[PDB]
């Protein structure tokens, strides 16, 4: 589970992110459709070319989705639950490409907060995002 | 592996990579990260937390020995098999690490590089790289083949 | 890949393998353990339940189909990669399964055999299997590098 | 985190395994050593050979924490917590394992379990092992 230090990383981490935390979706988004080619294919009803409002849009959901993760840090298996149904009984995510928008992110996270991404805020973040997918991966088992 | 542009757009970026202090991170930020890494270093003294981890001066000069490999890479890009061959050898038939870890080590240091150079650290610049850490992965995994 | 040895005792065993049932029952396996993979596999019908996927008429004749390729490759395991070529665009390029599947389905694979053949089916033979479904793996994988 | 048919399914499975539990959780262990040779690095010292003491004992302690398991289906997290703790904070196993460990039992019990191991079953069971590895990583420091 996540510690205090990383509740507070993860916490602050995310307030730097602020307003720009659509953007960074957007951006996360595209680095992944970028870099693994195959998650292009669960969203074949998007445009998927940079700058496009269907990203955009998809992004800011992203985005509100984890700063209401990161509100409720002591309870992310509730308050994801309803995310958890969509991804694996409609949509039938491989588990795998979890692993991929939470590098996308980091990688996102990385290049805009040179200063603040230390070694130990990196690895909260990371704690924060295993745990999330998990949660997403849940309603298989 | 790549195209002769792809190939070009890549060594353009590399050439402004240090990679001394991006190896020393990314080494170090795996076994801060990924604490089940540190077994295969048990040798390197002090791992116990974030700071005695990123301080370990072995670890910074595994690091460096862990890029310049990684940039030598680079340098052979249409041949990535071959070069490691010998490191293909000693990560399976001796070290015995799960091929899966190349591509966390991979993508630990893209973070770097992502960290160290920002927006000049393109999605699309990205995405090159990509393929260049998968194509490692795959030349020190093929041993196991 | 395997040694001769190796290649000989794998396809000693296979002359007793059931080849159309246990491909049916593999890939019916498959669709009930990881519900995801149903996701290539809509247009084939009702798949909404254990009962449902194994009376399915097409994953009973694409089961055939799959295995008969990877009985096709029993013959051709110093040449893999090259038997699976055409496969391997199809899989990657048009259906763009993750190449994790591959491995699943291997192993799922190997749990039938396993069921239908009991204790013959030996460890030391699982293993050599196992490299096989492996090397499957990979010659299918091989147009994602 | 299961279901019900699930829980029955994986009792009775576990019921005609019975007194062999021990014995069939010393053959799925050569089965990894023998299947994935980069596990038997976690056992330097250990006797690997068919028929070892060291594995016998081992196969019955893991069949064991497995017979709890089967006890606990409701309770896994904390049930399993202090293996968990074991297995990361002082084992550091590679979480890449567990999938190959519970692939090794399937099989094992395959082998023995023909007319008792449906595909119904069979998704029960690796459910279960899957819930039981998720435990087992879900310590990481
Ligand atoms: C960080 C983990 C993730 C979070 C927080 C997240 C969040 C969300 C949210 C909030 C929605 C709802 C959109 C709506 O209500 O219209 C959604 C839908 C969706 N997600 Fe995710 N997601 C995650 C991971 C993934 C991954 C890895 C994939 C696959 C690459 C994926 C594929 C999809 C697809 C295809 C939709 C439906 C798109 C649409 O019709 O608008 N998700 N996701
Ligand atoms: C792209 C990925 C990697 C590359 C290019 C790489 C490259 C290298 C190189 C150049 C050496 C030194 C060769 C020598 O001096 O003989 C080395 C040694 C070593 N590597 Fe890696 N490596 C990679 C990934 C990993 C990973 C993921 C691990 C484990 C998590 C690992 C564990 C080790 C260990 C324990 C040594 C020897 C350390 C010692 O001598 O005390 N390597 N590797
Ligand atoms: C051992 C690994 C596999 C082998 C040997 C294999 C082989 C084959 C073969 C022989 C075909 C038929 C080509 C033809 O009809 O000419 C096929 C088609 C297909 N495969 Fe696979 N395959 C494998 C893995 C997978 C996996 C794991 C999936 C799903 C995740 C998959 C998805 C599909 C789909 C959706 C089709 C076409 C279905 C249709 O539209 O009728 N394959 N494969
Ligand atoms: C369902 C999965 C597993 C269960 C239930 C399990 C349970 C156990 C138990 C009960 C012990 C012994 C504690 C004692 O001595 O009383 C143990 C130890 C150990 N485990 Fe696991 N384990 C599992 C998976 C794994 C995996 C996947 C690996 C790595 C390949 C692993 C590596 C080890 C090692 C090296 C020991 C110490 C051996 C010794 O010194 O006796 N375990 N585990």
């Amino acid at each position: 589970v996540l510690s205090a230090a990383d509740k507070s990383n993860v916490k602050a981490a995310w307030g730097k992110v602020g307003g720009n935390a659509g953007a960074y979706g957007a951006e996360a988004l595209e680095r992944m459709f970028l870099s693994f080619p195959t998650t292009k294919t669960y969203f074949p009803h998007f445009d998927l070319s940079h700058g496009s409002a269907q990203v955009k849009g998809h992004g800011e959901k992203v985005a509100a989705a984890l700063t209401k993760a990161v509100g409720h840090l002591d309870d992310l298996p509730g308050t994801l639950s309803d995310l958890s149904d969509l991804h694996a009984h409609k949509l039938r995510v491989d588990p795998v490409n979890f692993k991929l928008l939470s590098h996308s992110l980091l990688v996102t996270l990385a290049c805009h907060l040179p200063n603040d991404f230390t070694p130990a805020v990196h690895a909260s973040l990371d704690k924060f995002l295993a745990n999330v997918s998990t949660v997403l991966t849940s309603k298989y088992r | 592996m790549l195209t002769a542009e792809e190939k070009a757009a890549v060594t353009g970026f590399w050439g402004k990579v240090k990679v001394d202090e991006v190896g020393a991170e990314a080494l170090g930020r795996l076994l801060v990260v990924y604490p089940w890494t540190q077994r295969f270093f048990e040798h390197f003294g002090d791992l116990s937390s974030a700071d005695a981890v990123m301080n370990n001066a072995k670890v910074k000069a595994h690091g460096k020995k862990v890029l310049d490999s990684f940039s030598n890479g680079m340098k052979h890009l249409d041949d990535l098999k071959g070069t490691f061959a010998q490191l293909s050898e000693l990560h399976c038939d001796k070290l015995h690490v799960d091929p899966e870890n190349f591509k966390l080590l991979g993508n630990v240091l893209v973070v770097v590089l992502a960290r160290h150079h920002g927006s000049e650290f393109t999605p699309l610049l990205q995405a090159e790289f990509q393929k260049v850490v998968a194509g490692v992965a795959n030349a020190l995994a093929h041993r196991y083949h």
